[PDB]
Parts: C-alpha cells; structure tokens; sequence
C-alpha cells in the first residue's frame, strides 16, 4: 500500500515505497 | 478523511498537526509534553501545532512548537511499516485547555464493531487531490482481524488494525498519516497505511497503539 503521508512530488522517487507521484504533484498510491 | 464530514472547531482537542513548512502528518497529544504519531512521518526538524482548526488561518488560539526530540520505535520498518509509530518531544511543554487536550492510551485493545472517530487535514478524495483547511472527521467502525488481513492478504502484522469500510466511500487519506484513531475515549489507532484511499475492500491500516502503551510510557519516562 501507501503511507498517509503528505509528501510534494515531481516524480516517483520524492515518494515512499508503494507510491508513485499523482498528477497533482502529491504521492499516492498507483 | 474522505468521506467524512468537518470537524466542529477544536472538537477534536488531542488532534495536532506536523508541519515542516506545511502540514505533512497528524498526531495526538497524550501528555502536555509528548506527541504520538506514525514512524513513518519522522523528519529531523518537526513543528508541532496544537488547537488548530484551520491550518491556512492564524486564529489567535493555536500554539507552535517545535520538537526537540522524535523518537521511532526502534523496530520501525519502512518496508512492511510494522511498528509505525513515533513520539515527539516538545521543546516546551503545551498549554492544556479546553481546545489543546491530551487523550488517553487504551486500557485495552478495541473489539472488532467497536465505533472511532478518525481525524486529519488529508485529502479528501479518492480520486484527485482536494486537500481541507479545516480538520476533517470520520466515524469509523475496527474491523476484525480476519476482514483486514483478507484485504490486505500477507501484510498486517499483529501490530495492525483497519477501521473502516469495506464497500469503500469513507476513509482516511494522504496527509491523515499520525493522526488519531480514539474509540470511547482512547487512542487505539494512528493513520499508518492503505491502498489508496476508500477503495472497495481496502480499508484503511492503522498502527495497533494498545500494544505500544509500555514503550510510549516508558520512552517519555526515559527522554
Ligand atoms: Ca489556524
């Protein structure tokens, strides 16, 4: 899964294990 | 929160918020000077805020102070995120009132049916990003064991609890991650993990706090 985490991305690897980076700039699960 | 509803104005007196610019995760105060949380928020700079409603608005009531100590459990594993939770040290100790109160540990683990309230400023959509000023609130039902771990099949560990609903619509969400899970007055659950947020079938994942009670109080009497 994702941790609930609030984490500003600009891809993948600005994210924990399990998240990708949304299209809104935030990391979530895929 | 997804699905759930705004939270009445410092209703929610325990609920903090973690911020390193901005919010990133919740927590709960459980002693004027100790703040709960999950492992997996840690950072090395962490500010504390407490009686906040509106975390985009200075209403004159809150009060900010940084961490001076954050402690993971020791154990913590940012893989299976087993022992996800976390105690931070206010470099001064909060004012408690009416809108900044501590909440309990639990006496005892929470039954399965048994109804919680779960709280924080993370998204409030399932799809898409909408993330609140104002705190969020759910009410929530602890799953049985089995339920969550068919849900999430190989992956809770004894030290995890769902809460929710499995026909989806209503959970927590990103930027929920620390916050509280109190059922009849006890913290029994922190926003830990989950497949996305409000999926059918995949409730959310919370650190099992009942079974922390003697490394919470013994890491505060130690630090
Ligand atoms: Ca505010």
């Amino acid at each position: 899964g994702c941790p609930r985490i609030l984490i500003r991305c600009k891809q993948d690897s600005d994210c924990l294990a399990g998240c990708v980076c949304g299209p809104n700039g935030f990391c979530g699960s895929p | 929160i997804v699905g759930g509803y705004t939270c009445a104005a410092n209703s929610i007196p325990y609920q903090v918020s973690l911020n390193s610019g901005s919010h990133f995760c919740g927590g709960s105060l459980i002693n004027s000077q100790w703040v709960v949380s999950a492992a997996h928020c840690y950072k090395s700079r962490i500010q504390v805020r407490l009686g906040e409603h509106n975390i985009d608005v200075l209403e004159g009531n809150e009060q900010f102070i940084n961490a001076a100590k954050i402690i993971t459990h020791p154990n913590f594993n940012g893989n299976t995120l087993d022992n996800d939770i976390m105690l931070i040290k206010l470099s001064s100790p909060a004012t408690l009132n009416s809108r900044v109160a501590t909440v309990s540990l639990p006496r005892s683990c929470a039954a399965a049916g048994t109804e919680c309230l779960i709280s924080g400023w993370g998204n409030t959509k399932s799809s898409g990003s909408s993330y609140p000023s104002l705190l969020q609130c759910l009410k929530a039902p602890v799953l049985s064991d089995s339920s969550c771990k068919s849900s999430y099949p190989g992956q809770i560990t004894g030290n995890m609890i769902c809460v929710g609903f499995l026909e989806g619509g209503k959970d927590s969400c990103q930027g929920d991650s620390g916050g509280p899970v109190v059922c009849n007055g006890q913290l029994q659950g922190i926003v830990s993990w989950g497949y996305g947020c409000a999926q059918k079938n995949k409730p959310g994942v919370y650190t099992k706090v009942c079974n922390y009670v003697n490394w919470i109080q013994q890491t505060i009497a130690a630090n």
